[PDB]
């Protein structure tokens, strides 16, 4: 049990960082790529 | 008896990971020093020098772990018990 | 571990299948579109630059398919089922089905291509004839380098994160978080490693 | 940990299956889209 | 008895962080040296080459970091014994 | 009895991966210097540079893994047993 | 008993700190060298460069003091005892 | 008994590959990059500088096979046993 | 009896000498290149760039008296006698 | 009795053989790095710079042989058995 | 007896000098490279680029001497004999 | 008796030459590194570069042979015995 808690703590922690570093970056370049398509 | 064995073991395996660090970590610097100058010298190149990079990346881990992949059977699967 | 690598193809699949639903040419694609495409057109440039795409273009979906499967497969890996779920890769088996069939294909395309008589003495000699004895231990080094490489990560993930287990759970969410963190890109770095080397052995196999 | 099993031909098929998958419906699309964009620049 | 594989066990592990140090302190250090060159170069590529020697020294790093888990096993947990 | 040798093969055989991982690692990142450098300072290259290169890593690979085969020799049929 | 246990430990402490050692000299040697390099070709360049420096220095003398803090634990509260 | 002789040997034995492979590795490397760097510069030159490399590391092998020779001397035939 | 810490000891002391006695000297002497050849490219540089010297070796030959000093603690006041 | 004298001879030739065939390897393939860089750049150097080659190669490999014959010392004719 | 602690004494003061000659060599091999390269560079430097080169060896040959002053230590006046 | 000192000897003294043999070869090897490229540009300087070269040499086997002296002291004399 104890090592599912820090897990599942370890698993939000990752998923922060993800979602506020690493997501915005992509999120973006996809859209830039999605937009660029839009031009044609 | 076995425990002789045993810790032979642990050395051995412990100079396989040792090896295997000094290796991948210089070399992983002896790139990267080349993509920070490419990149120096052309700020522009980051797109480009990604795939030559992580072929080297690649080539040089491809000891590291593999030493890994064999410490482990040193260490956890001692042969020759 | 076959339920393990089952849940990766039935992601892929259905991601192949999202595709089939999706996709436009005229439109604005979707996420899965964008993928797919980036995916797509990144190994098509590599292969158009060693081999040219009207050589040798039986290898872009096998690069493809590599690339997505143990991708998915490694970060898939992360997803906190840890208390059933083990990479597939730190079994020896997988990663030999892989490289196994990677070894066979290119080399029986350089065997259709040269013929049966004279792609081994080709390989053999290689880029230079002193090099000749060498080339054998090249060759045969080449199918040897995928699978325990990207066994010898992944492995090295599976048993570090029952390893950090050890811990207590307060000190070991900092532990797993930093290893799952930098493990997301390890193991995207050698899903590029091993379709790139596939591309390159396939390109040298040729010529 | 290093002795294979059946497992081997297990993950050779899935792996050709998933191989078969994309081949026939991710990439023909794809490349079609590929070169539709490249019409409509 | 135990205490053999205990010893062999410190050595050993001794050996794993050795290479680890030379490895980290070595590659950390030839990115660091792309790093002050480039920025002696190009005084505004800082934000740029900050990205590629974060991304060499991640890797490094992470070897070292498996190399001091190993380690751990070796002189607290001791595989055998 | 023959455990002596048994630890002495796994000795000698985990220094011989070890030496071979840094010497593979050290010259395959040396190699990806000069071939991300050239990558750098001029794209067009990166159809030739690839020659040599894999010329030069199949030159260190087969310096690693025949250590590893003997390595192998070393652990499983212990030669001198 | 404890005996072999204590000067297995005190070998691998040794080794820890000598590893250490080799990093912490050459990476702090090849910092000092870009940063010496780049301070005569641009004397106003002190400013900038001690950044990158302190930065990796400060990598390569971490691997130093963790090193240092473990070489303690093996030797002046030997594990396993 | 004898079985002490054979032990240090595979030790020993390890030492002379390991460390050969390290001269091997690190070799056949820093004589590619010279290479490398070469096809990057001067293009043209890609048949000359194969004469000045091949030399270089039929020294280098030169050496690892004489190694790998006096290996099997101490592993196969043991001196002294 | 402790004899055997004792020679434990030392061979821990020596590997903590040469470690550092390594990082030393090619420390320094990777220093030292940067000093030579900036006082060649700007000769008149000699009188700033001591300065960013006297760090780099400050960090190296400090590496050294730590290790200098605890060598001495090993051999002379043998932890755990 | 004479075997421990002998594996020990057996072990201090592998060290030596070993270091020699790290510095010879790695020097050869340094003064291979300069001759294939030089005559990159003018053919004509080819006749000149073979002259200081043949030096540091002769050299380099002036101390493998000796180490070689000290080798032969010390496992045939062993010292002290 | 006093055997194993000479049998240490001696294997730990090798690694001294071994370390101390890895040193030593490598570091005023550098040296004596930013000096070649700066008095082909810069000749008219000549006199210049000598002061710092004494210092850069001093130093490097500073940690060597030291060095076989403590072998001298742990060898004929073993301590803890 | 005096065999366990004489094997302790015997490899002290391989550690001496074999630190020793890195040294001078890849001292040599760095040193004709700088003087084959310092002459492949502009040859005219060659009377020049063999003043310091020699010198740089003249150091590091200055390293090298009394290494090899203090090894014929461990293995011909072998202090404590
Ligand atoms: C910069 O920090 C990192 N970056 C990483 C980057 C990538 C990866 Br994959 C792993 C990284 C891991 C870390 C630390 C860390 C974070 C969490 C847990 C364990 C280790 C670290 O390992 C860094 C030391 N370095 C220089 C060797 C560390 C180890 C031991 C004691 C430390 C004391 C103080 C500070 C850092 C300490
Ligand atoms: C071509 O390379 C060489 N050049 C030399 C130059 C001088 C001298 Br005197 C010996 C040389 C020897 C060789 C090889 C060779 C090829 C064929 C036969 C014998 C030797 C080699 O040594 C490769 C070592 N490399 C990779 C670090 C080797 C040794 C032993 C077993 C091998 C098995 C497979 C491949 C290579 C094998
Ligand atoms: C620059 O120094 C550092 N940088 C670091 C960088 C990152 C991290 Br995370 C830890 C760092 C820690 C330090 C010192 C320190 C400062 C305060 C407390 C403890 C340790 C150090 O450990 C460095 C030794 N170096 C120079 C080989 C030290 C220990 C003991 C005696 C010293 C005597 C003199 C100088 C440094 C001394
Ligand atoms: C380059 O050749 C040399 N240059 C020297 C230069 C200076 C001095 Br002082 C001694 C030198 C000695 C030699 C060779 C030699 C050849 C014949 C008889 C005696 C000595 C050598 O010892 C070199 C080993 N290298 C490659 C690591 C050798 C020994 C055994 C087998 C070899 C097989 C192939 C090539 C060289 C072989
Ligand atoms: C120039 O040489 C030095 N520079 C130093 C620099 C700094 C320091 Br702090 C100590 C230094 C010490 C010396 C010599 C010395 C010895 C005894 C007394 C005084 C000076 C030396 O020990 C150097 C050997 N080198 C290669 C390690 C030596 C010993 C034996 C034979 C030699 C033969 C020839 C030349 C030097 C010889
Ligand atoms: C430059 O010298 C230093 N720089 C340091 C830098 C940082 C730190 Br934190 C400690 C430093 C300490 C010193 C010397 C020292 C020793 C005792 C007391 C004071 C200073 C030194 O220990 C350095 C050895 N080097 C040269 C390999 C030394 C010891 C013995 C003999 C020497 C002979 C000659 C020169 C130095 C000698
Ligand atoms: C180049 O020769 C030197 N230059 C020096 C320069 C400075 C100093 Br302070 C000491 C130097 C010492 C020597 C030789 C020497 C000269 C006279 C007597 C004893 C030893 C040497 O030791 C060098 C070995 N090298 C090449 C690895 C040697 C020993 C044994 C056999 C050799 C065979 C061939 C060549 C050199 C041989």
């Amino acid at each position: 049990m104890s090592i599912f808690i820090g897990q599942l703590i370890g698993f939000a922690v990752i998923a922060f960082i993800i979602v506020k570093w690493v997501v915005p970056p992509v999120r973006t370049l996809m859209r830039n790529q999605q937009e660029a398509v839009r031009a044609a | 008896p076995n425990a002789i064995i045993t810790a032979g073991a642990l050395i051995g395996g412990g100079l396989i990971m040792g090896g295997g660090a000094i290796g991948a970590g210089i070399g992983d610097g002896i790139a990267g020093n080349a993509l920070i100058s490419g990149i120096a010298r052309q700020p522009e190149a980051q797109g480009r020098l990604f795939t030559p990079f992580f072929i080297t990346v690649g080539l040089v881990e491809a000891a590291y772990f593999i030493n890994l992949a064999f410490m482990a059977l040193f260490v956890f699967a001692t042969p020759g018990l | 571990t076959i339920l393990a690598t089952a849940v990766t193809a039935v992601i892929v699949i259905a991601l192949a299948f999202y595709l089939r639903a999706k996709v436009t040419s005229t439109g604005v694609p979707s996420g899965v579109q964008l993928f797919w495409e980036a995916l797509t057109i990144q190994m098509r440039q590599q292969i158009e630059g060693s081999i040219g795409m009207k050589i040798a273009p039986f290898v872009l979906p096998l690069s493809v398919t590599i690339f997505v499967f143990i991708l998915i497969s490694n970060w898939l890996a992360v997803l906190p089922l840890q208390y059933l779920y083990k990479a597939p890769a730190s079994d020896i088996n997988f990663v030999l089905a892989l490289a196994l069939f990677v070894f066979v294909c290119y080399h029986a395309a350089g065997i259709w291509r040269r013929g049966i008589v004279g792609h081994p003495i080709k390989v053999v000699k290689g880029h230079v004839a002193f090099l000749a004895p060498i080339n054998i231990v090249e060759e045969l080094a080449k199918p040897i380098s995928l699978a325990l490489r990207l066994f010898g990560n992944i492995f090295a993930g599976g048993i570090l994160v029952a390893l950090i287990a050890m811990f207590p759970w307060y000190i070991q969410w900092f532990p797993n978080a930093v290893w799952k963190t930098f493990d997301l890109f390890v193991g995207l770095i050698q899903a590029f490693i091993f379709s790139l080397l596939t591309i390159l052995y396939f390109s040298q196999s040729m010529e | 940990f290093l002795i294979p099993n059946g497992t081997f031909f297990a993950v050779l098929i899935i792996f050709l299956i998933v191989l078969g998958v994309i081949s026939k419906w991710v990439v023909p699309p794809i490349s079609k889209v590929l070169a539709e964009r490249e019409a409509m620049l």
